């Protein structure tokens, strides 16, 4: 497995990958566990609020990190990630997998899905 | 800049 397919599968299977630590080739850091359960209590903190809000607080912090990552059209991309993939799981890509979400926000790019 | 969901 490369960090390109990984990248091109859900965040909830990458996510799922991460933690059944058969990961004898799996090309992402091990999380640290302070960060993976502030991200955890945060989305736990969504719930119940319309899915408009939610896209919206997660995406404060999302696209934050799409404009470190040095990408134009980080709106677009944070919407088209927001409305394609579990919010949960995105959020751990942002604060603890970067460099897969790095690596997926460039598929999109490449789709010309910031355009 | 400022990121808002539409």
């Amino acid at each position: 497995h490369t960090l390109s397919t990984l990248a091109a599968l859900p965040a909830a299977e990458i996510v799922r990958l991460a933690n059944s630590q058969s990961s004898s080739g799996l090309p992402l850091p091990k999380a640290d566990p302070a960060t993976v359960k502030a991200t955890d209590d945060f989305i736990d903190s969504l719930q119940g609020k319309a899915a408009h809000d939610q896209k919206q607080k997660l995406g404060d912090q999302l696209f934050k990190k799409i404009r470190t990552f040095g990408v134009k059209g980080a709106p677009k991309l944070t919407i088209h990630l927001l409305d394609s993939e579990d919010l949960r799981a995105l959020a751990h890509l942002m604060n603890s997998y970067e460099d897969v979400l790095k690596e997926k926000v460039q598929h999109k790019v490449a789709a010309g899905l910031n355009k | 800049d400022e990121f808002i969901y539409p």
